């Protein structure tokens, strides 16, 4: 949960670390301590969010890596962890707009009926460009 | 006789009649624009008065699959699905000076059949698409395009 | 004395196992392998391999009740489990002449076979539709706990089986086509008594006729005399055979002209008109017609599907695409049709080395790859059920959609052949050597990039689907080549339509392709169609071929000694593959090397009956024609790619193995020889 | 009947005048570029693409499919205009005219890339590396493709083009040893490489590292 | 004077060897092109088929088969006439080195090889075959013996295309498919005859067609898929005497016509030339072709 909310605090973040950076004292990461470790490595993509490159370095994503003692052994089986993540070219367009302007949170949902009528003037148009879109717009 | 009822002589070789005896067989010597000697030029397999130069080079799958040797023209000029004569290649009229006539291709083709020049010595002419057109035309009765 | 490291400790149980293949008392002392296989049957061992050599190379001995009671019960301390795989071999391994230890362990297949019938029952659903007569009675016997353990599943499996052995392909296409060839050669040659029932087995059939609404009755309500012109040729051949010469030379003809005016109406079907039975099922339980891989899927129904298939397309004619299994999901699929589901089961099998030896592997397994275990059950012992070809597009449209979008065609080659060669019919070696590389310098095949280079759709996804490709020439091209089936045909040579992956298809034959083919010796490991290979990826198979030297070197050695001895019961392959893979290197340069390792001729003509059977000649010669072809992949895997064969003996390792591909896809003109299959694709 | 919609078309001179009048100002172009992208939007006189980006929302992801209309329209039309197609001086709308209109770049596409250094067209090089596979063009393919670590073949065409092509001198001793490969022979180019000015030659110094030893480095 | 031949063209044209024109011009079809020479008589020539021999009697002009002798799969690899004229001895592309009386339509001998013969001629003794075997074993078989050994592999594997012996019995020279052109050495004998080896040459860097020694036994006029007309005397210059290179060509054999001093370019490059080979100049280009030319006929 400390991982969903670690911005809203980033001591979420940072304390979560000393309850695996002090467990590592005895106990091992790999458990899922892996996915824990990799919901960590989300999270760490998008270190752009957990405020380690952005809000303040936060000396934090580097209390990560060798919290899993990392050290002597690092590779192989990342394999075992791709395992754990499991032309009318003109008309293609005409559409690509509705695609896109299928937008639930639009400024103007007149920008989804403005736009609209701008293909209902119009393809409504071909009645087959209703039936492909106007079923499902 | 049974010479009718052997291997390709029910699927490719039926209209021939061959129970026949040779006027019911009257045979045709086809001449390539690759019968580049004159002594082997198409020898198998004659005409039943009632199937055309419709014959004839369908005999080039039925002297393609009785004397292994004159090549398998492939395979789209031979016929396309084994019933009658070659939508790239006529027959063409033979004089008696062995000249290879071009143009007067509606003596033997599809149009009539080749018991239409009495003679068991005919060479024939090229298509560039001239001839595929006022002979396929004349021939949706004659190429059984099943 | 044990006590560690079990599994290289087995590696012993197997020098005592392989050894003494009575003798200290040997009937004991095989305690060695036996309590010892059951130390390793842990997980790391699902070798089946050498589980098959104890039960194979011990239903050969069978013996004293140290068979079950310390053996086989041993077995039965763990468990089936791994027998959900050569469970296809165990219902061809039916008369073991045992049966007293072996009836009574097909009583414990009946109930290895009882759980685990419920996923698999399939290996019995074809079993009971061939006949094994006194060992068939067993499988029958065998239904009797198939139907005890839920009668709702197997009833379901057995209604379609049937309804599709009633469905198969068609049956009127089929009995007019198995008359087409039958009283042909029976008509001028004479076969005579032979192919005198080679229509009679077909009047069966139409026994039942004017059968199924508006086809298996519309071709015998207006075919009510499709049969009265054979009870001529029935009597008077009792009696005249040169007065009642004019029948066979009639009922002959009639329907043939009819089955072809029959063959452009076959495609679009009903199942309202020959089965409304698969019409009505609608939804059964005990489908899982390609699930059948875990349980996370718990055994897909079908809930259909098209009364109105669409067929192949092909001579065979095995309706293709798909059958909606519930998990929903359309069940990909191609029915089989006259065939061999021991051929594609060793086609999964031997996919299930492989992949398992692929996921062993180095590097080579962090950038892993797997040639995809082809989805097919037997129909028959003659059909099947394939499968939907997942995306692809195979060398024959893979090379139409280039001249499709470029518009130059097949035959221009064949035609820049028309045109520098009359063909190719005669035209020894240097010539074939001449009119290959003119109609090749002008020539340029840079097509695998241009079609690669639609998508790309990254400008990368070109090379994300070779960097998929690349090593997907690289694998099943080494696997092609030390196995067989290189088959060079454009159907083979598929392409993805998806990641862009080894796609073979169609298998032709278990054993390689210069021994067969005669159109003509062709010796390559398989095709450089080059720029189609090459364009593909930087310098033509140097990046790739240091890729197939990762696989070939790897392949080479990874545990080839075994591995290799229950790949050889493919040496005894009881039925299927005795049967399909005889009569393997096609027998057209074979049968003839040593006709008289034996016998056969002088003893068949003195004994008053001595040819029923004779066997020794002739049946273990039809298994001497395989222990000098099969002693004969083991010594085709010793002095060529551990592999043997040339001049340059000793191994060949990994330079002279990866030299005898770079030799065999430059050298030589032997690259050029193939034909209507070779398809000479710059 | 409905579809009374041309409804694609319409050429842009006068407007390729007003794109030829802001490209010496923006330059970060993404500006007035956009502005006018709203005008590359006005396809015709009436569509849907056209008064269409009179949108306000007007997102740059609608503005990209409808920079090639009013452009594979107007589009071989150099009036103002293919006069204007380079300029012009965040790159990567050009990526869809493209495998099916081609444009120009190509040698300069060292340019398709130096704008953004990434060496994100390893294609329209690799179009430049099989074009002719220059002496110096198959070492900078050895270069470009450690980066995208092709070189399981740029250590492909470094021992193909070390065998094939002519046999090279300074790309071979450092992808050899990178990698056992030529461990102690990078290093006998050390004793072919004592004349070639040791020092900085690191081929014939990390074997001696690549691989303890460190004594040679002592 | 007569020559000759065709190649893909399939254009029996033959001219004359001493004049300019075209002595006898039919057109050839219904096979290649393997053999277009004239019979050891020199009137029956072979045009060959099937294993066709239909021998059309250079002096009547433009025939009709007159004396078929057809029947072995495949291409006559070589139709020698075992001089006697009684025996045609044909090495084909089937293998079986049938011996065929070419004054009787029939085979009375046979003897099998297994890896299609590659070459055949005759010693000139009546008791000799030096029939050679894809492998490259010359097998020295002897016209009255049913001999497989005497069976010597001058280089294994490669095939031996082409065997050229002397009118003597004291060569000879043997040429792989290779190009390497191993020069034996003949105790002129019959039946026995001990290979010794003079010099594996170079044949030709490329592939060799036929090294003819000639009808004097002086050169060894070494042609090639590369275009070359080479010659090769026979004493020391089998150290080149020649590289004679042209367009296409892929000169397939050579003749030595009534002094050694013609050498003729059988090219698929629509000529067949006859130079003057001692002083590799062009003196008579044959055009008598639509495109190519292979072997091949100059009896003077």
């Amino acid at each position: 949960e400390l991982s969903v909310v670690g911005g809203k605090e980033m001591t979420r973040y940072l304390k979560e670390l000393m309850p695996l950076i002090i467990n590592t004292f005895q106990d091992q990461s790999n458990s899922f301590k892996r996915d824990a470790a990799l919901t960590t490595l989300g999270q760490l993509a998008a270190s752009s969010g957990y405020v380690v490159g952005p809000l303040l370095d936060y000396p934090e994503l580097l209390g990560i890596l060798i919290n899993i003692l990392k050290t002597e052994n690092n590779p192989h089986i990342r394999r075992g962890t791709v395992r754990l993540i499991g032309e009318y070219y003109p008309t293609v367009v005409i559409h690509n707009l509705m695609k896109i302007l299928n937008d639930p949170s639009l400024s103007i949902h007149h920008t989804a009926a403005i736009q609209a009528i701008m293909h209902i003037f119009q393809n409504l148009g071909l009645r087959c460009v209703s039936f492909l879109d106007q079923i499902i717009p | 006789k049974k010479k009718r009822t052997n291997t390709n002589s029910v699927d490719v070789l039926e209209y021939f009649s061959f129970v026949c005896g040779d006027k019911v067989p009257n045979y045709e010597s086809m001449g390539l624009e690759i019968y580049i000697q004159a002594s082997k030029k198409y020898k198998r397999n004659s005409f039943t008065t009632k199937v055309r130069k419709s014959s004839t080079i369908f005999e080039v799958i039925g002297f393609a699959l009785f004397l292994y040797s004159t090549e398998k023209k492939p395979d789209n000029f031979e016929e396309d699905g084994l019933t009658v004569e070659d939508i790239s290649n006529p027959n063409n009229f033979s004089l008696k000076i062995v000249d290879e006539d071009g143009e007067p291709f509606e003596d033997n083709f599809g149009k009539l059949d080749r018991k239409s020049t009495i003679q068991s010595i005919s060479d024939s002419e090229v298509v560039l698409c001239k001839v595929d057109d006022a002979e396929k035309s004349q021939n949706e009765i004659e190429t059984p395009l099943p | 004395f044990d006590n560690t490291w079990y599994k290289a400790w087995h590696n012993w149980a197997l020098a005592n196992f392989e050894v003494i293949s009575s003798n200290l008392i040997h009937r004991h002392v095989i305690p060695a392998i036996k309590g010892f296989f059951h130390s390793i049957s842990l997980s790391e061992s699902s070798s089946l391999q050498d589980a098959l050599r104890l039960l194979t190379l011990w239903f050969t001995f069978g013996g004293i009740p140290e068979a079950t009671q310390a053996m086989h019960e041993g077995f039965n301390l763990i468990q089936i489990g791994t027998w959900l795989e050569v469970l296809p071999q165990l219902i061809s391994r039916i008369h073991q002449p045992n049966q007293i230890v072996s009836r009574s362990l097909l009583s414990l297949l009946s109930d290895l076979g009882k759980a685990h019938p419920q996923a698999l029952v399939y290996p019995l659903m074809v079993a009971i539709k061939s006949e094994s007569l006194s060992r068939q009675k067993a499988a029958l016997s065998i239904i009797e706990k198939m139907r005890i353990h839920s009668p709702v599943l197997v009833d379901q499996a057995e209604l379609v089986s049937h309804e599709l052995i009633r469905m198969a392909v068609l049956w009127h296409e089929q009995w007019y086509e198995g008359l087409d060839d039958a009283s042909r050669q029976f008509f001028g040659e004479h076969n005579t008594e032979k192919m005198f029932a080679a229509l009679e087995p077909l009047y069966e059939m139409l026994k039942r006729g004017p059968e199924t609404l508006r086809e298996i009755s519309f071709q015998n309500s207006f075919g009510r005399d499709l049969n009265d012109a054979y009870e001529w040729l029935m009597n008077y051949k009792k009696s005249k055979d040169v007065s009642n010469l004019n029948q066979a030379w009639d009922i002959y003809y009639n329907v043939f002209r009819k089955i072809g005016k029959q063959l452009p109406q076959l495609q679009t079907l009903e199942l309202q008109h020959v089965s409304p039975k698969l019409l009505s099922a609608h939804d059964l339980e005990l489908a899982v017609p390609g699930t059948r891989a875990s349980g996370g899927k718990p055994i897909v129904k079908i809930s259909k599907f098209e009364p109105v298939f669409s067929v192949i397309s092909s001579k065979q004619r095995p309706r293709k695409f798909c059958i909606k299994g519930s998990d929903g999901k359309d069940y990909k699929y191609v029915l089989k049709g006259h065939e061999d589901i021991r051929q594609d089961s060793l086609v999964m099998q031997l996919f299930g080395l492989v992949n398992t030896l692929l996921q062993n592997d180095a590097e080579c397994f962090r950038r892993h790859l797997d040639i995809q275990q082809y989805p097919a059950i037997p129909l028959s012992p003659k059909s099947g059920l394939l499968g939907w070809v997942p995306n692809s597009d195979t060398f024959h449209v893979l090379i139409r959609e280039h001249r499709e979008a470029k518009k130059i065609p097949l035959n221009i080659e064949h035609w820049v052949m028309l045109q520098m060669a009359p063909d190719y019919d005669n035209l020894t070696l240097l010539q074939k050597v001449e009119v290959f590389t003119y109609a090749l310098n002008n020539t340029e095949g840079q097509d695998l990039y241009k079609v690669l280079w639609l998508k790309s759709r990254s400008s990368e996804t070109w090379l994300e689907r070779r960097t998929t490709y690349t090593r997907s020439l690289a694998v099943m091209s080494m696997t092609g080549y030390i196995l067989g089936l290189g088959d060079r045909h454009p159907s083979n040579l598929m392409l993805d339509r998806i990641t862009g992956k080894v796609i073979h298809i169609d298998f032709g034959d278990c054993f390689e392709a210069a021994i067969l083919r005669e159109k003509f010796p062709e010796k390559v490991p398989f095709r450089l169609t080059r720029m189609l290979t090459y364009a593909m990826e930087v310098s033509g198979i140097e990046g790739s071929f240091r890729i197939t030297c990762e696989n070939v070197m790897k392949v080479l050695r990874d545990n080839k000694g075994s591995l290799m001895a229950i790949l050889e019961a493919f040496a005894f392959d009881p039925l299927i593959n005795w049967g399909f893979d005889l009569p393997t290197k096609k027998i057209e340069e074979e049968t003839g090397i040593q006709l008289p390792v034996m016998n056969a001729n002088e003893l068949l003509s003195n004994g008053a009956i001595t040819e029923e059977e004779v066997q020794r000649v002739e049946n273990e010669h039809k298994n001497a024609i395989r222990n000098a072809r099969a002693m004969l992949v083991l010594k085709r895997i010793t002095d060529k790619l551990t592999g043997n064969d040339i001049r340059r003996f000793n191994d060949l390792d990994v330079p002279e193995q990866v030299d005898k591909l770079i030799q065999q896809a430059t050298s030589v003109e032997n690259l050029c020889q193939h034909y209507i299959g070779w398809c000479p694709f710059w | 009947n409905y579809e009374d919609e041309m409804q694609v078309t319409k050429l842009p001179v006068n407007q390729n005048i007003l794109k030829n009048a802001w490209y010496c100002s923006q330059q970060k172009t993404k500006e007035d570029w956009q502005e006018w992208i709203r005008r590359l939007s006005i396809q015709l006189l009436k569509e849907s693409p056209s008064a269409c980006l009179r949108s306000c929302s007007s997102l740059v992801s609608v503005y990209y499919p409808l920079a090639r209309e009013l452009f594979n329209a107007s589009f071989s039309s150099c009036w103002v205009e293919l006069q204007t197609s380079y300029q012009e001086d965040l790159v990567e709308f050009m990526e869809h005219d493209d495998k099916p209109l081609p444009i120009p770049i190509h040698t300069l596409g060292k340019y398709a890339q130096k704008c953004h250094a990434f060496a994100k067209a390893l294609h329209y090089k690799e179009v430049e590396f099989l074009e002719e596979p220059k002496n110096s063009t198959i070492e900078a393919l050895i270069s470009i493709n450690n980066q995208l670590h092709q070189t399981d073949s740029a250590i492909g065409i470094l021992k193909h083009a070390q065998q094939h092509n002519e046999l090279q001198l300074k790309e071979t001793w450092y992808e050899k040893l990178q990698r056992w490969e030529d461990a102690l022979a990078a290093y006998n180019e050390k004793e072919a490489a004592g004349e070639d000015s040791v020092e900085v030659m690191m081929g014939k110094l990390r074997s001696l590292y690549a691989l303890g030893e460190w004594e040679e480095l002592s | 004077v007569i020559l000759v031949s065709a190649g893909y063209d399939h254009t029996i044209r033959f001219w004359e060897a001493l004049t300019g024109v075209c002595s006898r011009t039919i057109q050839h079809s219904d096979s290649q092109v393997n053999r277009l020479e004239i019979t050891n008589d020199k009137k029956l020539l072979a045009t060959a088929g099937h294993q066709n021999v239909r021998l059309y009697d250079i002096r009547t002009t433009n025939p009709n088969p007159v004396a078929s002798f057809e029947g072995h799969r495949g291409n006559v690899t070589s139709v020698s006439f075992q001089q006697d004229n009684r025996w045609m001895v044909t090495s084909s592309e089937d293998g079986t080195i049938k011996v065929w009386d070419v004054r009787s339509p029939s085979i009375p001998r046979n003897y099998k090889h297994n890896a299609p013969v590659n070459e055949v001629v005759i010693h000139p003794n009546q008791g000799e075959l030096i029939s050679c075997d894809r492998d490259g074993n010359i097998r020295i078989w002897d016209l009255g013996e049913n001999q497989c050994t005497h069976q010597l592999t001058p280089e294994d594997d490669t095939s031996l295309q082409s065997l050229s012996m002397a009118s003597d019995g004291s060569m000879l020279a043997a040429a792989n498919t290779k190009g390497n052109c191993y020069v034996w050495e003949m105790p002129n004998h019959t039946d026995a005859s001990h290979l010794k080896p003079v010099t594996k040459f170079r044949a030709h860097s490329t592939y060799i067609t036929r090294i003819l020694l000639s009808s004097d036994v002086k050169h060894l006029a070494t042609c090639s898929a590369d275009h070359t007309a080479r010659v090769w005397s026979i004493d020391d210059d089998f150290k080149l005497e020649t590289t004679l290179d042209g367009h296409q060509r892929w000169v397939w054999d050579c003749a030595f016509s009534a002094d050694s001093a013609y050498l003729v370019t059988a090219s698929s490059d629509h000529y067949v030339r006859l130079w003057d080979l001692s002083t590799r100049e062009i003196v008579r280009q044959y055009g008598g072709h639509h495109k190519g030319a292979v072997c091949v006929a100059l009896n003077d």
